[PDB]
């Protein structure tokens, strides 16, 4: 994702914005299955 | 002029004066109801929607004021395609949720279970729109298709 | 005016004129034989638009003396583009009936000079026309009272 | 905005300033107290003087470069051409004449006229026909010049 | 990879946005009066033959996207809301279809409708934008051979194309000449014989008046009547230095010419603008180098240049190509083997 | 003796501007000075110098 | 900007009349990529001396 997010011309914010946002989406995923989901996944699950 | 008996000569004579259009050019006809209007253009660089909204307001506060017919139409609005656009994604989100809610509930038999990934994700959603907000971004076309994709 | 005058007394003098401005692409004029011309400057993508506006106008600035003064009192404009509208108010009139020529003047006199200064409004077009003291002179009047136009 | 808070303070004080000065190049730039690329010009084959050949880089070259990559200030060497008309004294006054006359003649024999259009604006119904009138228009030729009728 | 090449490419779909509009342009000098027939013909189809679908239009006439003139009509037609138009044909494609196909034959001028290239106009690709520059001394008939030569050679041998002009019909003009030799000689200033002309046929800016408030302008022409046709020149006269009347007609001399109403430049230069669409079967880039080759045959003074449009995509390739590293290097810092990641690859 | 700007005109599609001055010959001295004369109200011209 | 000011200028060449040539005195251009040239070159001198 963050290689092709390196816009150019005037498909700037295009593939841009759709790289950013799901790389930031990403990011976010993983802090959350690291420490919310986890966590989650204990405390009660069974 | 005053000619030589003493005869003016008023500009009413030489010209019909009337209050009259400073350019008869254009013409605009609404449902072949003669009828004008105000086009606005955007700015290079505007917020559109807010611009939209404010023109709205500003617009507002003349209607009191107007006199006898005269009364607002509004054709060619961009307005309803971004709320619906904005509608019908948020939809397909939620619809996503309930469809991920019941596979997650036809493979792990408990009910207790099937709340986890139905917790994590609003998390994932709500937090983009904090990083876009931060980066500059806004709830855009591809900023919205890109949450479902990613959802 | 015509075509051919203003393409070389308001046009030309206008882009000759025109150099030295940051970040530019290109610089496109029409000249409408309505007597209209429209230079379009385009600059490269994310710059600063506010201030490319001010690179332009202030460069204008210094061609104005040497525009008739016909165009001089009449509308000189730099504004920021938008190839499209989006809202397009239109304004009607139902009991008491006035003529389309009354309600652009009323629209003219009550609501585009404020909605063209609201939330960054980039350039409201008029679909008629503002209200002006009109004279109609009548050729024959004049010269049987032996009187020009001037 | 350097350049602007300065342009336009020049703004107000351009009324109050000489109408020879007005109508004459007023300008404000970024400085660099000296150049990078000086693009020299000359001629081989086809003969023409250091005159021509600043009119012709004048007249194609500086238009563009001047308005090119953000560039400073473009300093030419020369100058663009221009319809030069050298007054005789004798002639002048042998006849009877003052540069008063001959830029008077000039003034009012070499401009370009506005003259509307057939099928006006406001028409009369039932018109058939709307096509733009063209009175003076500014001259061309030196020979055009020297037909001038004191 | 087959069904990869002969993906045909797109940049963003064209979808109904409930509201479209049409354009319609009347043929050289054409009055105000038939351009409003054209328009009610183009109103009222959208009045009758579509009420299912039309919640309203907003018909203006004398002012287009090319220009102004009584030559141009715009039509902004809004649709019934996305519900009460349920069949694909009721959607803005198949309803642009059928209206464009009836225009196209009931009537005498030029009329299209088009549904709105979501976001501004600028990209479409599959077409471009050419820019004829006069680049030498040449005058504005030269340039407009020269353009009728490369719009001709284009469709010439179109593997194809489609090209046209921008809008420059060049219109008959009437030229009028005084003859500075007889005014002077009658005793009438050059000056007054221009502000009458002037003000007369296409009004002048005198002065501000106050109007309930609001100051607005005073403008003076004169009745239609008096200027609706070449004889009524003679119908002026103006003031001499003996302080009597002169026949217009009398100073003046009136011929028709030919000249465009529309001067274009690109860059400071004199140019003509020709809009056209690339190959069914080729493409953007294809087309557009072999229309430059075509350029490069008119006459010496005349260049060429691209603006908007001509001005998938060109970064994909390098896009993916780091896409093709940044993947690999990822594939180690925690997978290391240099195995794995040859793994996933496939 | 200074020149002025007169007007534009146009040139090769270039509008360029229109100077009126003097031949050099009749300004290159002080002396050159009273080969100018100015029509005056009478209709008759008079000498600079005077 | 000067290579910019050779990209403005070098669609002005085909068009020029008979003898019409250009000439480039004073210039800037070579000095500075014979800057980079000698310095990257001392780069590599010193990785392989070191
Ligand atoms: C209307 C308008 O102009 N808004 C300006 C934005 C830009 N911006 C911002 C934030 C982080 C970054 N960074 C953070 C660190 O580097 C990567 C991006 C950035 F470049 C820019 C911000 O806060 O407001």
């Amino acid at each position: 994702f963050v290689p092709m997010a390196f816009f150019g011309g005037s498909t700037g914010a295009i593939y841009r914005q759709f790289s950013i946002t799901i790389v930031s989406a990403m990011a976010l995923s993983v802090l959350v299955a690291l420490i919310l989901t986890p966590a989650l996944c204990a405390t009660m699950l069974k | 002029k005053v000619n030589q008996d003493g005869s003016r000569v008023l500009l009413r004579d030489v010209a019909k004066i009337e209050l009259g259009g400073e350019n008869y050019d254009i013409i605009a006809e609404f449902n072949g109801q003669p009828a004008s209007g105000l086009g606005i253009k955007l700015a290079t660089g505007a917020n559109a929607l807010d611009t939209a909204a404010a023109i709205r307001a500003e617009l507002a506060k003349m209607e009191p004021f107007f006199p006898s017919g005269l009364k607002i139409v509004y054709p060619y609005d961009t307005t309803p395609f971004v709320k619906i656009s904005i509608h019908e994604v948020v939809k397909t989100l939620v619809e996503a949720i309930i469809l991920v809610f019941l596979v997650m509930y036809l493979f792990l038999q408990n009910f207790r279970a099937t709340l986890i990934p139905t917790i994590a994700v609003p998390v994932v959603l709500l937090g983009t729109f904090a990083v876009l907000a931060a980066f500059g971004f806004s709830i855009n076309t591809l900023t919205m298709f890109g949450m479902v994709l990613a959802i | 005016a015509d075509a051919k005058t203003v393409q070389d007394t308001v046009t030309q003098v206008i882009e000759q004129n025109m150099n030295g401005i940051d970040n530019l692409m290109y610089m496109s004029s029409n000249s409408d034989s309505t007597g209209t011309v429209q230079i379009t400057l385009t600059f490269e993508s994310g710059t600063d638009a506010d201030i490319a506006q001010v690179q332009v106008q202030n460069k204008l600035q210094l061609a104005m003396p040497l525009l008739p003064q016909e165009v001089q009192q009449q509308g000189v404009s730099v504004e920021k583009s938008s190839s499209s509208f989006l809202m397009v108010v239109g304004v009607i009139n139902t009991d008491g009936t006035m003529t389309q020529e009354d309600i652009s003047d009323y629209v003219a006199a009550n609501m585009k000079d404020a909605i063209s200064r609201t939330s960054g409004v980039g350039d409201v077009q008029l679909f008629g026309s503002q209200y002006a003291m009109r004279i109609w002179m009548n050729p024959n009047e004049l010269n049987k009272f032996q009187l020009t136009p001037v | 905005i350097a350049q602007v808070q300065v342009q336009n303070k020049l703004q107000l004080a351009m009324p109050l300033l000489p109408q020879e000065v007005q109508q004459q190049g007023v300008s404000v730039e970024k400085s660099s107290s000296s150049f990078l690329m000086v693009v020299g010009v000359i001629n081989t084959d086809g003969t023409m003087t250091q005159e021509d050949i600043s009119d012709y880089v004048a007249a194609n070259m500086k238009d563009a470069i001047s308005r090119t990559s953000g560039v400073g200030d473009v300093q030419l060497f020369g100058s663009q051409y221009a319809m030069r008309i050298w007054m005789n004294p004798n002639e002048l006054n042998k006849f009877q004449l003052t540069p008063v006359d001959v830029i008077t003649a000039i003034k009012a024999q070499n401009a370009q006229v506005a003259a509307g259009q057939l099928g006006g604006t406001p028409p009369v119904k039932g018109q058939q026909l709307n096509a733009s009138i063209i009175a003076q228009t500014r001259l061309t030729s030196t020979e055009e010049f020297g037909k001038i009728l004191l | 990879a087959y069904l990869f090449v002969r993906l045909p490419s797109s940049f963003l779909p064209d979808e109904d946005q409930g509201v479209f509009m049409t354009m319609v342009q009347l043929p050289a000098g054409a009055t105000q009066e038939r351009t409003q027939k054209v328009l009610n013909e183009v109103t009222h189809y959208y009045l009758t033959k579509e009420k299912n679908n039309v919640e309203s239009v907003f018909a203006v006439n004398g002012f287009g996207f090319a220009g102004r003139g009584q030559n141009t009509g715009i039509a902004f037609v809004s649709l019934k809301d996305w519900a009460d138009r349920p069949g694909e044909e009721n959607k803005v494609e198949a309803i642009t279809m059928r209206a464009t196909r009836a225009f196209s034959q009931i009537k005498d001028a030029m009329v299209f409708a088009f549904n709105l290239p979501a976001i501004v106009e600028l990209g479409t690709a599959t077409g471009f934008d050419f820019e004829l520059i006069d680049q030498a001394g040449l005058g504005h008939e030269k340039l407009t051979q020269a353009r009728n030569q490369l719009l001709a050679e284009a469709a010439k041998h179109p593997m194809l194309t489609s090209v046209r002009p921008n809008g420059l019909e060049d219109t008959p003009q009437f030229k009028i000449d005084i003859d500075q030799e007889k005014a002077q000689a009658l005793g009438v200033s050059i000056n007054d014989i221009n502000t009458t002309l002037g003000a007369a046929w296409g009004g002048s800016y005198v002065n501000d008046f106050i109007d309930r408030g609001r100051v607005k302008k005073v403008y003076v022409m004169s009745e239609a009547k008096y200027r609706m046709l070449p004889d009524d020149i003679g119908d002026w006269y103006v003031r001499a230095a003996d302080g009597q009347m002169v026949p217009f007609s009398a100073f003046s001399s009136s011929r028709w010419e030919y000249g465009s109403p529309r001067l274009e430049r690109y860059n400071g230069l004199p140019s003509m603008e020709i809009l056209g669409q690339a190959a069914p079967g080729k493409s953007t880039g294809e087309a557009m180098e072999l229309m430059e080759q075509l350029a490069s045959k008119l006459p010496t003074g005349v260049g060429y240049d691209w603006t908007g449009m001509s001005y998938s995509g060109n970064q994909a390739p390098s896009l993916y190509a780091i896409s093709l590293i940044v993947v690999f290097l990822c594939l180690a810092a925690l997978y290391e083997s240099w195995s794995i990641p040859f793994s996933v690859m496939l």
